[PDB]
């Protein structure tokens, strides 16, 4: 009869970490047993496990010895404790709750990048494009050139050329500016910066003027 | 308390700081006491002179240019008493231990009539030492004991003989006792009992089990009690001496760091040392550990001698040397764990597991072979370590240790090793018939160490303050940049159609059309990061190399890889873009072709001639592109000197030559610059610091190190005088001479000094050890193991660099003299600023002496790597997966370089126009 | 004067600072693991934040990313079974995956070539729009807690300088050759 505490499934408390989005439902369970009936108790990283702690409160299931969640959030993070004891001796397990804050949304690109600029001829230009996106996005610097005598192709599409495409050994922070030396009449036209991850596109173009001296 | 060690290995760990690592200074506590040890059979001799009887070392020596080593003779000390004196008086020693010939006092083992001739031998030698001033510290069991008490009782398996050591004990108080204040019964008992009677590798034994050794060991832990109540309740009232029993042990390492590991270490410090400790100093019990594996074979002490045992020491004599050390310890007694030599932690192990004693230790040093004579520097830096690591354990770890005793006055019969071995410091000659002693280097040591009692400050290892020059070159090095040959824009040729309305999306058109622009320096998206890691770091000279066997290929200069020029160009001008001068190497000695174009190498490399003219147009080549940017050239960046043969380097002396006077005539009015070589300088420094044939033979490794390829630029405009004398010399003449054509091209050809230091190494004449002795050179190279080292094992000297700036400027004149290269690698692979910081900050440092205090034209200091990405742990930027973060020493370099120096509290911020031409000005 | 200060941009963001590194998280309810890749190029799952787990994800084309084992120098392929492991080597056809997310917030990535699921488990399925998700493929990106100190490999290894031998002559390597001549 004077059993202690001891877990009837351990095969339920394998999942140690537990990652969910916002506004999901966690469950912690520690089944245990024992004559008589144990205690079970929550700790928050080592204090008070009170319902008054957490917005929307929850639900402890002691047919199941489990603990339901209601919409988590990032303040609910960190580590859980249950503890089982009835007479001598107490066990005890430690999860990990991680609430995961993320939004997807098409590449956001500043306003007023790329800037028209004219700085003449012989002079450096550098054109920029903040980017940013949750998906991590992909960037391109094209430039409208012209074939032939006019400079639209088939159906209503001008020509392109590829100027500067990330990679696989690429910083995603050099692909911010696009680099012109020296310059010349030929690169007078029309660049592009076309950013996209996995949802949408998003692009601004800006015209470059070259002068003389 | 018993356990309270196996923290040890857990503090010891982690490393605290790197100046406890090294602990150059400090001395001893006041009355510590100096002493120096001698046992009866390695020094006394004369088995049967005036009536002595016979030990048990006297039969088995007899009974096993003679043929059987033996101690009849000895060192003979036995007749010598002001011989051995006078080594006592110019030592400067406090204390001398030595011990009675049981066999000599009592010839009859009944305790009958005592030898009044022996006892006037112990007598002579206390009344001199009384004279000098050299209290005595007497051990009355030194492994010698009677023959006629082995055939009469059985030894000391036979615990009869408690008493019959008793008596033998008594008179050496009754006598000696008014002199003598330190008192050891029983000289390591652990070799006594278990390679005496189990083994048989010592004078008795004939190897029947080890349950003998541990009955023996049991009778001697009896003895010695008995010995000790003898003296406490007798003795001791009257006279006030200190008696304790001489206990050696080992230590031992763990595998793993596991709690297996740890426990077994323990296990086998109790079976060494606690057999005979714990009983001793804790409750006169054998330890847990033995009682559980000899639960059958160990003896059973009665509860009435526990408390007999039990507190029968006033101090712990710690013994520590080559006696049982990697030699008479038992093998099984390790229980699968590593010996070490470290003393540190083992006075620290045992300052835990005996409630903090007080710790004197009587038996130390190390030894030599037996061929080695009066100079012996592997035993006097053994020597100076074990003392190194005593003084640490009292000033850092808090070890109550209370006297030092160096072992071996003089040479002798080295127990089972005959003697092959020698451990005394004064030399002994056996062959001779006056066996007079001669004071060896380590006695030298010992006596200046002691009239300064430990190691005090010196003015050479102070903190110089001061500032360097105005336009003083701060910088890195980088002796393999990764190529960056991909272009990041304006690669892709074809057109493509964005279709801007519906998918944005491009589709490409199955034409050709358009073209390609120059390619810039932007389009090198690699410059710019590594700009940007030089412009945080204060660094104002950026130092690399080229990469031959990539620029020509086919090793003529007609099918050349503009691509990476124009790399080069790039790196060297955005380097001036942000006021970084770029020192740029033409050749190094790295890649399976001895740094060559696979055409070149396979031709011979250096060995063909042909190969220096190659080299002169390369150079031209490099000049024309680069020239317009770079304006400080590097020809050879440290050729391995020592590893190149005579031909090699002929051709490579050609090479630089050539180059240099391409530089000198054809560019040198249009580009304002200087070009030389980069030669490394390790230092050398005598073993003995006082042994003539140390520093010859440190001037000849330092003329094949540096004046091989210096001396026939820099100097005489011809190799070496040492090098071709010491070559003639051995008949080996393979060293070519000099043509006047050669002379008159190689001799000058240099516009300043490079140097290349990065530790210091150690050198002795006489052949310590044949398997690692130098014969090309006769020098055996060792190292001093007080210094701090690297996990590499380079050792960390800062005067080193003082001492081989000097010697350049006095082997070469006064000359500007750059620093082109000094490092050093990675450390505990995780706090790895803990020796580079400590390393900069004195090696920096001493260079600055040298420019002050010795008047160096120093012009610029250039720290080894700045990323572990091209050289590994040499870098002073971290590269964990594709990520450079800066370590704590580019913080504590800027420091420098921001302050120019080490500057204190006229504070001058001179900007001398242009001064020394160490350098110049944009 | 005018003067040219800069642009709007709010630094850098999730991990340590920029190590812009994640850990692909995977819950069964039952257990739960991270995408990891030995040096081996074997994927299993970890359950916390391990250095081989660590993954850069960089987009390629329009939607598609790339997933590099920034520890092992290896990028995640799949073959035509389903299977997905390591490799050295980058190639378009195999080691390239669509990222979608669904409406539970969770990740799936699927091989453009062979339309099969990327998941930890042995359930290599193909996708669907909204029906049933095999298990192990729902995803999500869970930012680095590792300090980047730890993501170099030590090489002191070096088994048996000088052995036991247990006759050592010079234990503390006072004695040490250069390795001269030739
Ligand atoms: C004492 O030893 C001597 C050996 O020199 C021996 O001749 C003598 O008989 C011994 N005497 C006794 C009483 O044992
Ligand atoms: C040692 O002698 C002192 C007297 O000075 C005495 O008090 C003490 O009890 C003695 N030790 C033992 C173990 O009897
Ligand atoms: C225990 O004793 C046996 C025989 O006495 C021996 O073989 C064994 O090595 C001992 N254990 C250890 C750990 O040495
Ligand atoms: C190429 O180099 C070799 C020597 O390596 C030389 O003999 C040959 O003439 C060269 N050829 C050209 C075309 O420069
Ligand atoms: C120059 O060498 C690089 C390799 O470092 C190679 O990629 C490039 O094609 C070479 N260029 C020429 C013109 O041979
Ligand atoms: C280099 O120094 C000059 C003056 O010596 C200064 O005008 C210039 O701004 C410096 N370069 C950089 C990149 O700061
Ligand atoms: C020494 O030179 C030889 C031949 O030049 C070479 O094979 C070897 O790698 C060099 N280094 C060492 C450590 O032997
Ligand atoms: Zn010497």
């Amino acid at each position: 009869m004077p059993v202690a505490p001891y877990w009837t499934s351990p095969e339920k408390m394998e999942k140690k970490l537990h990652a969910v989005p916002a506004a999901k439902t966690v469950k912690f369970k520690c089944p245990s047993s024992g004559t008589p009936q144990p205690t079970l108790r929550w700790l928050k990283n080592g204090k008070e496990f009170k319902p008054d702690h957490r917005i929307g409160g929850y639900k402890v299931r002691y047919a199941t010895w489990s603990i339901i969640m209601d919409s988590v959030v990032p303040s609910d993070k960190g580590n859980y404790t249950c503890i089982v004891e009835n007479e001598y001796g107490s066990i005890n397990h430690t999860y990990q709750l991680d609430v995961v804050e993320r939004s997807p949304h098409r590449p956001i690109l500043q306003a007023g990048l790329p800037a028209n600029k004219t700085v003449a001829l012989g002079s450096n230009v550098e054109f920029m494009c903040k980017v940013y996106s949750d998906p991590q996005p992909h960037i391109q610097w094209l430039k409208h050139i012209e074939v032939n005598g006019s400079k639209i192709g088939p159906d209503n599409l001008p020509y392109v050329q590829i100027l500067k495409t990330a990679g696989v050994n690429t910083t995603d922070k050099e692909m911010e500016v696009l680099h012109l030396r020296n310059v010349s009449f030929e690169d007078a036209g029309e660049y592009t910066c076309l950013a996209g991850n996995s949802i949408g596109l998003s692009h601004h173009s800006a015209w470059l003027t070259v002068l003389e001296a | 308390e018993p356990g309270d060690g196996a923290q040890t290995w857990a503090r010891f760990s982690r490393p605290p700081a790197p100046e406890a690592a090294g602990l150059f200074q400090g001395t001893f506590p006041d009355g510590f006491l100096w002493a120096v040890g001698s046992a009866a059979y390695q020094t006394e001799g004369g088995w049967q002179q005036h009536g002595k009887g016979a030990s048990i070392w006297d039969t088995f020596t007899h009974h096993p240019p003679l043929q059987p080593a033996t101690g009849d003779v000895a060192s003979d000390s036995y007749n010598n008493v002001f011989r051995d004196t006078e080594a006592l008086r110019e030592l400067g020693v406090t204390h001398y231990r030595f011990s009675i010939s049981w066999a000599r006092v009592l010839p009859n083992g009944s305790a009958g009539v005592p030898n009044r001739e022996g006892l006037r031998y112990y007598r002579r030698l206390l009344e001199r030492l009384r004279e000098l001033g050299v209290q005595p510290v007497v051990t009355l069991y030194h492994w010698d004991l009677p023959q006629r008490l082995q055939d009469a009782y059985g030894g000391w398996a036979n615990r009869a003989l408690a008493d019959h050591f008793r008596d033998y004990a008594e008179l050496c108080f009754r006598h000696f006792g008014g002199q003598v204040k330190y008192w050891i019964t029983i000289d390591n008992p652990y070799v006594v009992a278990w390679h005496g009677y189990a083994t048989g590798r010592l004078a008795p034994g004939i190897r029947g089990s080890p349950r003998l050794g541990y009955l023996v060991a049991h009778n001697l832990l009896l003895a010695h009690a008995k010995v000790w109540h003898l003296y406490n309740t007798s003795f001791r009232p009257t006279q006030g001496g200190q008696v304790s029993i001489a206990l050696s042990s080992h230590w031992i390492n763990p595998r793993r760091m596991t709690d297996h590991s740890i426990k077994e270490c323990q296990k086998s410090l109790d079976f060494v040392l606690g057999w005979f400790a714990k009983p001793v100093f804790i409750d006169g019990d054998y330890p847990e550990s033995m009682k559980n594996n000899l639960s059958s074979i160990l003896p059973d002490f009665t509860e009435s001698e526990k408390k007999f045992i039990k507190g029968t020491a006033d101090f712990f004599a710690l013994c520590f040397g080559p006696t049982l050390s990697f030699q008479l310890l038992d093998p099984h007694m390790k229980f699968r764990q590593l010996e070490s030599p470290n003393l540190r932690q083992l006075l620290s192990w045992i300052d835990l597991e005996f409630n903090h004693p007080q710790i004197f230790i009587v038996e130390n040093g190390w030894f030599v072979s037996g061929t080695t004579k009066r100079d012996d520097a592997k035993y006097m830096y053994y020597l100076k370590k074990f003392i190194m690591e005593t003084l640490k354990a009292i000033k850092l770890d808090g070890v109550d240790v209370i006297g030092y005793t160096a072992w071996s006055l003089m040479d002798g019969f080295e127990w089972h090793r005959g003697y092959s071995i020698r451990r005394g410091l004064f030399y002994v000659d056996f062959l001779s018939q006056d066996k007079m002693l001669l004071p060896k280097s380590s006695a030298l040591f010992y006596q200046k160490l002691i009239e300064k009692n430990g190691f005090p400050p010196l003015p050479e290892n102070q903190p110089l303050e001061g500032t360097f020059p105005c336009d003083f070159a701060w910088g890195v090095v980088d002796n393999y940049i990764q190529v960056d040959t991909t272009l990041s824009q304006f690669t892709d040729l074809n057109v493509y159609l964005w279709d801007v309305h519906h998918s944005k999306r491009l589709i490409k058109v199955d034409g050709v059309v358009t073209k390609k622009r120059k390619s810039y320096c932007v389009d090198f998206a690699a410059i710019q990061p590594q700009i940007a890691l030089l412009q945080e770091m204060h660094v104002t000279h950026f130092r690399f190399s080229l990469d031959w066997a990539l620029i020509l290929p086919l090793g003529n200069q007609s099918q050349v890889n503009h691509t990476i020029l124009q790399y080069y160009r790039c790196m060297a001008s955005e380097l001036v873009r942000v006021n970084i001068t770029p020192v740029v190497a033409l050749w190094q000695p790295m890649a399976p072709n001895q740094g060559l174009p696979r055409l070149l190498a396979r031709q011979g490399a250096w060995e063909n001639p042909y190969t220096a003219l190659a080299f002169a147009e390369y150079a031209r080549l490099c000049f024309q592109e680069l020239g317009h940017h770079v304006k400080l050239w590097i020809t050879m960046n440290e050729p391995y000197t020592r590893n190149m043969t005579y031909s090699a380097g002929h051709n490579l002396l050609k090479a630089h030559a050539l180059a240099w006077h391409v530089y000198n005539e054809k560019f040198r009015h249009a580009q304002n610059g200087k070009i030389s070589i980069a030669l490394q300088a390790d230092w050398i420094e005598p073993a003995c610091p006082f042994s003539q044939k140390d520093k010859e033979v440190a001037e000849r490794v330092l003329e094949f190190d540096i004046g091989w390829l210096a001396e026939p630029i820099f100097g005489s405009g011809d190799y070496p005088w040492v090098m071709r004398d010491w070559l003639n010399q051995r008949n080996n003449f393979l060293l070519p001479y000099f043509t006047e054509d050669e002379k008159k091209l190689i001799q000058g050809t240099f516009d300043f000094l490079a140097l290349s230091h990065y530790t210091t190494i150690l050198v002795d004449s006489e052949k310590e050890d044949p398997i690692k002795y130098n014969d090309y050179l006769e020098v055996q190279e060792m190292t001093d193991i007080t210094w701090l080292n690297s996990p590499s094992q380079v050792a960390v000297v800062p005067w080193g660099l003082r001492k081989v700036l000097n010697w350049l400027k006095f082997k070469y004149g006064d000359l500007p003299m750059y620093i082109i290269s000094n490092g050093i690698d990675d450390g505990l692979h995780a706090e790895d600023d803990q020796l580079r910081v400590y390393y900069m900050q004195n090696y920096i440092n001493e260079a600055l002496k040298a420019h002050i205090l010795d008047g160096i034209n120093l012009c610029g200091y250039f720290a080894y790597s700045f990323n572990d990405r091209t050289a590994p742990r040499f870098g002073l930027y971290r590269y964990a997966a594709d990520q450079f973060e800066p370590k704590a020493s580019m913080k504590h370099y800027r420091k420098i370089i921001d302050s120019n120096g080490f500057p204190g509290p006229r504070f001058c911020p001179e900007e001398f126009t242009v001064c020394t031409e160490c350098s110049f000005f944009h | 004067d005018d003067k040219a200060m800069g642009y709007p941009n709010a630094s850098p963001l999730l991990g340590s600072s920029w190590g812009g590194l994640i850990h692909l998280y995977t819950a069964t309810a039952r257990n739960s693991y991270h995408l990891q890749i030995h040096k081996n190029g074997h994927v299993d799952g970890a359950p916390h934040q391990t250095i081989y787990s660590a993954l850069m994800i960089r987009s390629e084309d329009a939607g598609f990313v790339v997933i590099t084992g920034v520890m092992s120098r290896r990028y995640l392929c799949m073959d035509f079974r389903g299977n997905i492991f390591g490799s050295h080597y980058f190639d378009p056809e195999n080691c390239r995956f669509q990222h979608q997310t669904l409406e539970n917030g969770y990740d799936v990535y699927h091989s453009p070539q062979y339309h099969f699921l990327v998941s930890l488990g042995a359930a290599k399925a193909a996708f669907l729009p909204g029906m049933n998700p095999p298990p192990y493929s729902q995803f999500l990106s869970r930012r680095n807690e590792i300090p980047l100190i730890h993501f170099n490999t030590p090489i002191p290894r070096q088994h048996t300088q000088s052995a036991e031998d247990d006759s050592e002559r010079d234990p503390l390597n006072v004695l040490k050759p250069r390795a001269r001549m030739t």
